[PDB]
């Protein structure tokens, strides 16, 4: 796989999803707004926190750093020493792809369930052109 | 929230900054309108434009720069061009008359009028920055409003703000190619009075960039426009450790502790590694282990000077893009086994490294290719002493017949400081031969 | 029940110590949300040592996170396990130290350490019985080497009789990544011999070569060297949390390993390191772990330990093992090469066997060495500070800040003390 | 769930046990692991709502309607 070809074809192309993380079932849980970025150049995911005025949170712009996200780990990877080693392609059975991000579906990242409720106009056009999906209506 | 003032005086520095400020708007999402795109996302975190741009609640993003020139015609083309709706209309300070290659027409006579409208923007600009860190001035030595007038800011900004590092980037006069007839005169005047207030004044040359663009870029019959986007990329790689993230972040507070050993040995010079056209940059492997060695050429230096006549004192290798830090470390140890790249005895360490996570950018309609990596070394060599040998000898022939003088003394300036500015630049030159004595 | 306070200063100590909690929480069963998902019931029964439990079950750690440049505490909260800490525990200014020793211990440090020590005190009171202090120093400059000794010389004024556990990355014989590096080293080892009961040395040179010929990596970044550090860092405190067969806490590990008061700088290690390729071609037992432990190429500090002896060696053991196997194979290694120890004390091995192996193995160990070869690591900084000194190089960013010059010979004269003490008893 | 408790004196960890009071160590520990998975009386010093509109009957027969 020509990593340079993927980079050159998809340079600065980012899919942007609007998501909620509903944690209200937790004792101090709040329903919170997040922006999910999927970078087409390297298949990496970044999760940004949306801060409202007077929300009482420390202004940290990121929930998750830009990294490649494992969808399914190999059964033996339960014993993988994550404290010393980064997860390689050998421990991951399936990586998150652009196909896995769908408006109106729950998305489970690192044990947090995000509900994707909308996507930007570029992402909407990209899904129409690449996957032949009909218009991705925003969920209220 | 760490901030930087970017003053552009003279006629060169107002012209580099036309090509400098198009690059910061390009790295982030900001249109030349100043607004941010509705649909396209560039990927920017939340505050990475916080360093150079002051976001206002109206949606516009407003830059931190002051573009002052006494001769009006060069800021009036920025006041009409593509970047009109970017600036603050009070930033662009317009004069009335020339400075006309005269030091004393810009520093003393006409300079006494315009200076309070210059300073009353800087002392307003500081009061909105809550994390201010220093200055990024852009002028030129061989003129009359970038030479006389830079030391009229420098001997006041040092008085008010005290100890904050000030990093001015100046086009050094070239050996053979030269335009003004009087630039051996007004070069010495702006370094007798600004070496006492500078902290690190970097050097760029016109003759050296005219040759590395002839060969590496393989362009020919070049312009001034094709030079400004090579000086716009150095300063956007200096100021990438304030807007991005990475392994080693070298920010602006320690450029005086990394690069300045003794308090008057602060004249370092910079290069940039992967300058290849779009037909040859895909035909070889450009990795970490050789773009750190293409930095150490004689023919890749932005200043026309042989590095091989003097030993280095302190480097700084500011990497960028896709670099893992093992590849730097085996590559610096390649350098010190070579008996040509001569380091010197009181500094065993010498090298200082920063890494980052954002690749180089390319301007649309550019001359440069798309590369993953970028290295911008900054070296404090002792070879620049004989770049000051010639320009004292240029002074020593024209003063030897009192030539060209009376345009200076007429416009409020004593003759008594010609003899003591060249008394001074002996005492600057006597230091570089003193420090090299092991 | 016997808790330890953790402190994170500097760049290199913030980032390694934040890779320390992703190994600690992995052993005990906390997901990055902060709640508990684990299988074994032996993790819960001594969870209090490093963690505080919070109303709801979000098991919150016990570290204090101070640095002046705020760009890294916006960068370690944003990790995989960053979102567990205390947001009250974050202390910062805005002016970075700039690799200066007098911006940490003298000038800006007179501001913030009056507000550092009262966030330490807010978790000393919630500990039932404290016994020690972890700090992740970073000797590579003046952001975690200057103000690190501004905290441990203030904590040791408060608690005279408690353990100090500093894990400090040490300068290197290769080309360094800071030009004022021999300046800032010798300032901060004048005080580390008076306030710490050990200082576990780490070198970036050795951790580029443990992972070069043993683990055989291809591109080892900074994310992989920290697992090597954090594994030893989590192996020394196992007898405090997990049941064992000879149990040895941090004072049990004290009187073994310091004969004279000023010989406490040590050397770390970790036994069962294999390739990704030859894992199933290799069978591991006690007598193979012993040969993997006692070689010069499995030390995490860039010295060769065959230019000296060992005053006291301790190797803690984890897993399901017997103890004739353990003890008789430390008797052979004191007998097969007995000219590399000290004759004036007969025994040289402290043995501690736990009953819980780590994640992903069946037995592991951790090697701790106190050699006389550490003077070589101190000979270099004694040799390359002097040549940066007699010409007064690089200097006025100290003296122009609050330094003097009279303590630049009253720190070198104590650097060359420790070289004299290690060599004299050889 | 019999034998879901801890002995009196177990140094160790039991969750939800800093937050429960009032009974000794084994009785609390069983709770700490299950959680880990008609007319009013005269001369009363309290207020019946409506006690401005009652006349001519008994406190028993006028405070019955409050509870029914």
């Amino acid at each position: 796989f020509d990593q340079l070809k993927q980079f050159l074809t998809f340079d600065k192309q980012v899919l942007r999803f609007y998501a909620i993380w509903d944690d209200t079932d937790s004792l101090f849980g709040e329903c919170r707004h997040y922006i999910i970025h999927y970078y087409l150049m390297d298949d990496t995911v970044e999760i940004r926190e949306v801060h409202e005025r007077n929300n009482g949170r420390d202004p940290f712009p990121l929930l998750m750093n830009r990294q490649r996200m494992p969808k399914v780990l190999v059964e033996n990877a339960k014993n993988f020493p994550k404290c010393v080693l980064e997860i390689s392609d050998q421990e991951v059975l399936e990586w998150y792809t652009a196909k896995d991000f769908i408006v109106g579906k729950p998305l489970t990242i690192l044990g947090r369930t995000f509900f994707i409720y909308d996507c930007d106009p570029f992402t909407r056009q990209f899904y129409k052109d690449k996957f032949g999906m009909p218009d991705l209506p925003p969920v209220d | 929230m760490r901030e930087c003032i970017s003053i552009h005086v003279g006629q060169a520095g107002v012209q580099i900054g036309n090509a400098c400020w198009e690059l910061y708007c390009l790295e982030h999402g900001i249109q030349p309108d100043g607004q941010m795109p509705s649909d396209k996302t560039i990927g920017g975190g939340d505050d990475s434009f916080n360093t150079f741009f002051s976001e206002t609640g109206a949606g516009k993003h407003v830059p931190r720069a002051v573009f002052v020139d006494l001769e009006p015609t060069v800021i009036d083309e920025v006041r009409t061009g593509t970047y009109r709706q970017l600036f603050h209309p009070e930033q662009l300070i317009t004069g009335k008359e020339d400075a006309a290659n005269n030091y004393a027409r810009g520093h003393y006579t006409i300079g006494k009028e315009i200076i309070d409208l210059v300073l009353d923007r800087i002392r307003k600009l500081a009061d909105q920055c809550t994390g201010l860190q220093g200055f990024l001035v852009f002028h030129s030595f061989g003129g009359g409003t970038g030479s006389g007038f830079t030391s009229l800011l420098m001997e006041r900004l040092s008085v008010d703000y005290g100890k904050k590092s000030k990093l001015e980037f100046s086009i050094y006069p070239a050996p053979q190619v030269s335009t003004a007839v009087v630039e051996p005169y007004n070069s010495i005047l702006t370094t007798h009075t600004t070496l006492e207030h500078s902290d690190c004044a970097f050097m760029v040359d016109n003759e050296a960039i005219y040759d590395i663009c002839r060969r590496n870029l393989d362009i020919e019959r070049p312009t001034y426009t094709n030079l400004n986007r090579l000086i716009g990329q150095i300063v956007s790689s200096i100021t990438a450790s304030l807007r991005f993230d990475g392994a080693l972040n070298v920010d602006l507070t320690e450029f005086q502790t990394n690069l300045v050993p003794y308090p008057r040995i602060h004249f370092p010079l910079a290069t940039y590694a992967p300058v290849i056209s779009a037909e040859k940059a895909y035909h070889e492997q450009l990795s970490v282990a050789e773009i750190t060695n293409a930095c150490f050429e004689p023919a890749n230096q932005m200043v026309k000077c042989d590095p091989r006549h003097g030993k280095y004192m302190a480097c700084c290798l500011l990497y960028r893009g896709d670099v893992v830090p093992k590849d730097v470390n085996a590559a610096i140890a390649t350098i010190k086994t070579k008996r040509t790249i001569q380091f010197v005895d009181w500094c065993p360490t010498g090298f200082k490294v920063g890494i980052n996570y954002q690749p180089p950018t390319v301007v649309p309609g550019g001359d440069l290719a798309k590369v993953q990596r970028a290295v911008c070394m900054l070296s404090n060599t002792t070879a620049i002493a004989e770049a000051w040998a010639r320009l004292d000898h240029k002074f020593d022939l024209m003063y030897a017949k009192r030539a060209f003088v009376h345009w200076y003394v007429g416009e409020g300036m004593e003759e008594g400081e010609f003899s003591e500015a060249r008394e001074d630049m002996a005492a600057l030159e006597k230091d570089y031969e003193e420090v090299g004595v092991d | 029940m016997r808790e330890i306070v953790h402190l994170q200063a500097g760049q290199c100590g913030n980032q390694i110590g934040a890779k320390f909690w992703e190994v600690i929480s992995d052993e005990h069963g906390i997901d990055p949300t902060g709640t508990y998902h684990g299988d074994s019931d032996l993790q819960l029964e001594r969870i209090n040592v490093y963690y505080n439990e919070a109303t709801g079950g979000k098991y919150v750690p016990r570290a204090v996170l101070v640095d002046l440049e705020p760009g890294t505490m916006d960068s370690v909260r944003s990790g995989p396990f960053g979102q567990i800490f205390r947001p009250d525990n974050f202390v910062f200014g805005q002016s970075g130290a700039g690799n200066n020793w007098a911006k940490g211990h003298y000038t800006e440090g007179a501001e913030l350490v009056d507000s550092v020590l009262d966030v330490v005190r807010k978790e000393a009171e919630s500990c039932d019985c404290l016994q020690g202090f972890q700090l992740t120093h970073s000797l590579g400059g003046g952001t975690g080497s200057g103000m690190g000794t501004l905290l441990i010389s203030k904590i040791r004024e408060e608690y005279p009789d408690r353990i100090m556990n500093t894990f400090s990355v040490v300068p290197s014989p290769k080309v360094s990544d800071t030009v004022v590096e021999p300046y800032n080293a010798t300032l901060s080892v004048h005080q580390l011999v008076e306030n710490t009961d050990e200082t576990y040395c780490i070198d970036n040179e050795a951790l580029y070569d443990i992972c070069f010929r043993t683990l055989k990596l291809t591109t080892p970044t900074y994310g992989d060297l920290n697992h090597l550090v954090s594994a030893t860092m989590s192996g020394v405190t196992t007898c405090l949390r997990f049941p064992g067969q000879l149990n040895a806490d941090l004072r049990k590990l004290a009187v073994n390993m310091v004969p004279f008061p000023r010989l406490h700088f040590f050397m770390p290690g970790f036994a069962p390191l294999t390739s990704r390729g030859s894992q199933q071609y290799r069978a591991l037992t006690v007598p193979e772990l012993t040969q993997q432990m006692f070689d010069a190429k499995n030390m995490m500090a860039a010295c060769d330990p065959r230019h000296g002896r060992y005053l006291t060696v301790a190797a803690v053991f984890r897993g399901r093992m017997s103890m004739k196997e353990v003890d008789e194979q430390m008797l052979n290694v004191q007998n097969k090469n007995s000219s590399y120890f000290v004759e004036w004390i007969p025994n040289n091995v402290k043995t501690a066997v736990c009953d819980i192996p780590p994640r992903g193995l069946k037995m592991s160990a951790t090697f701790i060495g106190n050699s006389t070869a550490i003077q070589e690591l101190f000979k270099r900084i004694s040799e390359q500070f002097t040549a940066m000194f007699r010409r007064k190089a690089f200097l006025h960013w100290y003296t122009g800040e609050g330094m003097d010059e009279m303590e630049f010979t009253e720190a070198e004269s104590n650097m060359n003390d420790l070289v004299s003490e290690y060599q004299q008893y050889q | 769930d019999p034998h879901k408790f801890f002995m009196s004196g177990f140094t160790g960890y039991v969750p939800r046990a800093r937050f429960l009071f009032g009974s000794s160590f084994p009785v609390l520990t069983n709770q700490a692991l299950q959680e880990f998975g008609l007319g009013l009386l005269p001369h009363y010093g309290g207020y019946v709502p409506g006690y401005k509109f009652q006349f001519g009957g008994t406190f028993g027969h006028l405070t019955h309607d409050a509870l029914g």
